[PDB]
């Protein structure tokens, strides 16, 4: 039980055989090469540990997930950004983005950045970045998976920056076919924005099904999402 | 977003 | 209608204010931050200012254009280039092409120029083709790329014909996968030697905004090896 | 390439 991963194969092994407790834990080792990495995003599967441990991959039950219709707005964000004093742009600086989240409380490790990086200059993972006139003061980053988007983190150094970059985000998604956003695990954060909890099968299911569909061909290239007043 | 916790 | 610019915004005026003469002249001042760029570079805009001067920025018209197709190859060149003795490559050496030009001595690329654009390069929108006789890098070019756009920002070489490898090889490997046209904002006596010509800012502006939001293969800027004797 | 001239 827990499998040891091999450099020599991209296997790997069922999500359903992942321990209980820690929730989710599937296997260790192996690298953080695209075509494992990618491997893993289409089988439910994701990277997780601290500094010095051997990469963790995981694949929890229940799964948090959120519904871009259900992401929750209050009445003030919707004030703030009815008069928003910032501006979103996809893909613009996606660098920034992880190495902003990467310098928070940790677990994204040079190794980690290095890794989604290269997912990220083969077209899979993306960013959305949110600028305070010539500072970057917010954004986040993910894979994307068809119509459906696995989040990996967000980060913000300026008030409702990382609610606005997800806000608009969900908009822009929807707006194109857009499905899910995948949580991984639910958190404070997370929770507060509308993310909830499924069944792993569940999950998995959406992910075989989502993975398929298609966003516009042209949706992740860089431009700008939302222009300030 | 897991690494938020 | 000569713009001042601020940090207070990543704005720019439009560009059908500039001036008539010194053609193009729109604004001043700002930074070469990013996001002040890839504002500029979606709307028509660049920066071109000597040493010592404050940041000038312009959007000329007409525009200098050169359409990829259209690259002119002479015959020698060909004949030359069928037992070329060069290699092409790819972003492998961004540093050294910038380089290169900078110091080609013919030196409006400071180094702040440099370190800007060596960042857009690290944000995966300045590219540079490299030209190798045999290991030592011996020419090369570098622009940012908008979609199925290539603004050039400038060629170096320090061996007969390196440059024109590298257009040429750089256009046939653009055109094959969707690449549309190339900027060279202002037509000069070699710019025009190869194809070069001029259209008004209306219409640069119209292919602009049309091939920004247009792509390449997803693994079209990958560092690679783009010709091999 | 305007740095050409």
């Amino acid at each position: 039980r827990l499998v040891q991963l091999s450099r020599h194969s991209i296997a790997f092994p069922s999500p359903e055989g992942a321990l209980r407790e820690p929730n989710g834990l599937l296997a260790l080792g192996g690298d953080l090469s695209p075509a494992r990495l990618l491997m893993a995003y289409q089988r439910g599967i994701f990277p997780w540990f601290s500094p010095g441990d051997p990469i963790l991959w995981w694949s929890p039950d229940p799964r948090a997930v959120l519904w871009p219709e259900s992401l929750h707005i209050s009445r003030s964000m919707k004030r703030f950004h009815k008069r928003s004093p910032y501006r979103v742009t996809m893909n613009y600086a996606f660098g920034q983005v992880i190495e902003g989240c990467a310098s928070d409380r940790t677990w994204i490790t040079r190794g980690v950045v290095e890794a989604y990086h290269r997912l990220h200059e083969l077209g899979h993972a993306h960013s959305i970045e949110v600028w305070r006139e010539d500072e970057l003061v917010g954004g986040m980053y993910g894979v994307a998976q068809g119509t459906l988007f696995c989040g990996e983190s967000m980060f913000s150094r300026m008030e409702n920056a990382s609610k606005t970059a997800l806000l608009v985000f969900c908009e822009e998604f929807i707006g194109h076919g857009g499905k899910l956003i995948d949580c991984q695990v639910l958190n404070d954060h997370t929770a507060s924005l509308g993310a909830c909890e499924i069944p792993r099968r569940d999950y998995l299911n959406y992910l075989n099904q989502m993975r398929l569909g298609r966003l516009p061909n042209n949706f992740w290239v860089p431009r700008c999402l939302f222009s300030p007043q | 977003f897991r690494y938020l916790g």
